[PDB]
C-alpha cells in the first residue's frame, strides 16, 4: 500500500546561478522594505514560513511537506496556527512573477534560507525539485504544534518529523529571530534584543535571565522576563528537561556548534518527504549579499 | 555633545549597583564576568587582553567613544547581537549621562 514517493525533478534548464538570482531578489527585497512590523524586516516570518510549510509532514505515510508547494490552497494558507504567515506570502508574490518557472515550495523554502543567511546566520546548503502538486493533497489543519505544552509534546511532536534531543533543541533556536504576535497566536512579545540577526541569544536569555509566570491580553500563560522579553511553555520546557537543558547550556557558550546543528536540521526538515535521484545535483550553497559585492 | 554630561557622584552609585558585580575600572584591574573597562574610551570592541569575548563583540569593532557607548547601554543586545553582556539597560538618559560622565573619568 506504501505512501507517495515525491521524486524531485529539476526545473526544466536551470542550474545554480539561476536560483542564486531568485536568492539575491528575495535578499534585495528582505533589505529594502525593512521597515515591516517596526523596523524588524521581512526576514523572520519568511523562515516561519519555510518550517511552517514543512513542518506538515508525517513519517509515518509521507503526506505533507514543503514538496508540493501546498500553502497557495485556501486550506492549509487559512489554517489557524498559520495566522500572520500571508505576508510572508505577500512578500514572496512579487518575486514569483519575476521566476514563475520555479516551484512554490522550492521557493517558500528559499525564502527561509536567503532569509536565515542574510540574517548573519549560517550558511544552509539547500536542494531544488520540488513539484507543485494539485489541490487534493492539501494537509488538513493542526498539523503544526501547540505552544502551550510541555517537554514530552515536544519530544514526541518532533518524532514524526524524525527530529532527536539534539535536533530540536537546534530548530527551535531560530526563536532568536522576530516576535510573538497576539493578534497571530495569543502570545506577545520578543525572544531577545537583537530580532533581526540569527544568533544564540534564545538560550542566552533563557538560562541567564530571571522568568516569572503571567498570563496576557488573550489570557494565554507565558513566561516573561525584567529585560521585557518572552518564552512560550513549549520554549521554556527546554530547560525543565534534564536531557534538553544540557544542549541548551552547550549552545549557549559555543555559538559556532549550534550554527552548525541548525544548517543540518532545519536543511533536513525542509527536505523531509523528498526522495532525490543520484542523478540530482549536488547540494547549492549560495552567497549572500555581502559576499556578492553590496 | 549629543548626550551632555551629568553627576559623576550619581554615576558612581549607578556603576555600583548596576554594574560593578561583572567589572572592575582601575587599571590593571581583574577581569571577572566582563572585562576591566581601564581605557575602554578610545579603544575598539573586545580588544582588552586576557579576556574571551565572544565573536560577536570582537567583529563589531566600534572605537569606544561616549555616544556609541549611550547607544549600547540602553539596549547591550540590540546593538551587539549575540553578546553576553547579560543586561537590559538604562532605560532613562540622565542614568545614561550620569554614568558615562563617572565611566569616562574613572577609567581615564
Ligand atoms: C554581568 C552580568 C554584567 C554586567 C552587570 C554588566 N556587564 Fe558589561 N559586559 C559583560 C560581559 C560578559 C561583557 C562581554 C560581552 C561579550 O559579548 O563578549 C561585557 C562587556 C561590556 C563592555 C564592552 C567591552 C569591550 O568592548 O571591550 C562594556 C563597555 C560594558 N560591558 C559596560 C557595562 C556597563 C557600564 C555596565 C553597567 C551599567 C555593564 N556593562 C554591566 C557583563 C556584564
Ligand atoms: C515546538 C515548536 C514550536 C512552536 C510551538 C512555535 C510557535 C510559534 C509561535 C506561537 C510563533 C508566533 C507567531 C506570531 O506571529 O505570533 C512562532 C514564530 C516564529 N517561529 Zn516558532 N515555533 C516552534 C518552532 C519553530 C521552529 C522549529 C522554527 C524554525 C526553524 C521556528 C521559527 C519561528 C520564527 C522565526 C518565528 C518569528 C516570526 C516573526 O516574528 O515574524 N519556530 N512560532
Amino acid at each position: 500500500t506504501t505512501p507517495l514517493v515525491h521524486v524531485a525533478s529539476v526545473e526544466k534548464g536551470r542550474s545554480y546561478e539561476d536560483f542564486q538570482k531568485v536568492y539575491n531578489a528575495i535578499a534585495l527585497k528582505l533589505r529594502e522594505d525593512d521597515e515591516y512590523d517596526n523596523y524588524i524586516g521581512y526576514g523572520p516570518v519568511l523562515v516561519r514560513l519555510a518550517w511552517h510549510t514543512s513542518g506538515t509532514w508525517d513519517k509515518h505515510d509521507n503526506t505533507g511537506g514543503s514538496y508540493g508547494g501546498t500553502y497557495r490552497f485556501k486550506k492549509e494558507f487559512n489554517d489557524p496556527s498559520n495566522a500572520g504567515l500571508q505576508n510572508g506570502f505577500k512578500f514572496l508574490e512579487p518575486i514569483h512573477k519575476e521566476f514563475p518557472w520555479i516551484s512554490s515550495g522550492d521557493l517558500f523554502s528559499l525564502g527561509g534560507v536567503t532569509a536565515v543567511q542574510e540574517m548573519q546566520g549560517p550558511k544552509i546548503p539547500w536542494r531544488c525539485g520540488r513539484v507543485d502538486t494539485p489541490e487534493d493533497t492539501t494537509p488538513d489543519n493542526g498539523r503544526l504544534p501547540d505552544a502551550d505544552k510541555d517537554a514530552d509534546y515536544v519530544r514526541t511532536f518532533f518524532q514524526r518529523l524524525n527530529m532527536n534531543d539534539r535536533e530540536v533543541v537546534a530548530l527551535m533556536g531560530a526563536h532568536a529571530l522576530g516576535k510573538t504576535h497576539l493578534k497571530n497566536s495569543g502570545y506577545e512579545g520578543p525572544w531577545g534584543a537583537a530580532n533581526n540577526v540569527f544568533t544564540n541569544e534564545f538560550y542566552l536569555n533563557l538560562l541567564n535571565e530571571d522568568w516569572k509566570l503571567e498570563k496576557n491580553d488573550a489570557n494565554n500563560e507565558q513566561w516573561d522576563s525584567k529585560s521585557g522579553y518572552m518564552m512560550l511553555p513549549t520554549d521554556y520546557s527546554l530547560i525543565q528537561d534534564p536531557k534538553y537543558l544540557s544542549i541548551v547550556k552547550e549552545y549557549a557558550n559555543d555559538q559556532d556548534k549550534f550554527f552548525k546543528d541548525f544548517s543540518k536540521a532545519f536543511e533536513k526538515l525542509l527536505e523531509n518527504g523528498i526522495t532525490f535521484p543520484k542523478d540530482a545535483p549536488s547540494p547549492f550553497i549560495f552567497k549572500t549579499l555581502e559576499e556578492q559585492g553590496l | 555633545t549629543e548626550f551632555k554630561a551629568g553627576s559623576a557622584k550619581k554615576g558612581a552609585t549607578l556603576f555600583k549597583t548596576r554594574c560593578l558585580q561583572c567589572h572592575t575600572v582601575e587599571k590593571g584591574g581583574p577581569h571577572k564576568v566582563g572585562p576591566n573597562l581601564h581605557g575602554i574610551f578610545g579603544r575598539h570592541s573586545g580588544q582588552a587582553e586576557g579576556y574571551s569575548y565572544t565573536d560577536a563583540n570582537i567583529k563589531k569593532n566600534v572605537l569606544w567613544d561616549e555616544n556609541n557607548m549611550s547607544e549600547y547601554l540602553t539596549n547591550p543586545k540590540k546593538y551587539i547581537p549575540g553578546t553576553k553582556m547579560a543586561i537590559g539597560g538604562l532605560k532613562k538618559e540622565k542614568d545614561r549621562n550620569d554614568l558615562i560622565t563617572y565611566l569616562k573619568k574613572a577609567c581615564e
